[PDB]
């Protein structure tokens, strides 16, 4: 089976909400071919639905080594750091896959403001401490 | 059998008009490009003569042509977008 291949079955049990079985498929896409980023991010998600803050973190991390240019794995990164509490990387993250997304004419509806308004909210609630 | 024919039909001539597309300029090389051109039309141009054919000589062509598109697919989410809450989806 090809690494494109792969990906494919992995999306079908991402959407069935198969979320360990899918990730497994994207593990095996990467052995046939590592240097594509979309199987990271794809992984990373599986891993944040999984409740897997620093699995999805190292994904992330790879990703960008591969595409710095990546919206989706600025974004999954920034809200791995969200629920991390490590506020201040997060909005940055957020905001740069903001800018990104303007510039490739992405259109993801209101996906993005809200979740940098939810960011910049959270880090408040952080700062009760004095 | 004339629904599994469609998809075949389908797949290559919307496959010809996405590596053409404005869009993904500076996605593809040129190369690139025109093999998947050629072999789209050769899958075509194939279906108008073999009607008679069967399961497993269209099944062959299938695999084929899935041969060629996969690795420049590959190639386009190598690029430099790489290739995309509707933000919480995998690709």
């Amino acid at each position: 089976p090809s690494a494109q291949e792969l990906k494919e079955q992995g999306n079908r049990l991402f959407v069935g909400r198969k979320y360990p079985e899918a990730a497994a498929c994207y593990g095996r896409a990467i052995t046939r071919n590592p240097l594509v980023a979309v199987y990271y991010t794809n992984r990373a998600l599986c891993y944040l639905k999984m409740q897997q803050h620093e699995q999805a973190l190292a994904d992330c991390r790879r990703a960008l080594e591969l595409d710095g240019q990546s919206v989706k794995a600025h974004f999954f990164l920034g809200q791995c750091q969200l629920e991390m509490e490590s506020y201040d990387e997060a909005i940055a993250n957020l905001q740069r896959a903001y800018s990104l997304a303007k510039e490739q004419r992405l259109n993801f509806g209101d996906d993005i403001p809200s979740a940098l308004r939810i960011a910049k909210k959270k880090r408040w609630n952080s700062i009760e401490e004095r | 059998d004339p629904f599994t024919e469609f998809s075949l039909e389908s797949y290559a001539f919307n496959m010809k008009a996405t590596v053409e597309d404005e869009k993904l300029q500076g996605k593809i090389n040129d190369e690139d490009k025109q093999k998947i051109l050629d072999k789209c039309n050769e899958i075509i141009n194939w279906l108008d003569k073999n009607q008679t054919a069967e399961k497993e000589e269209f099944e062959h062509q299938q695999k084929e042509l899935e041969k060629v598109c996969n690795p420049i697919i590959t190639k386009l989410y190598q690029s430099a977008g790489g290739m995309p809450p509707t933000i919480e989806e995998v690709d």
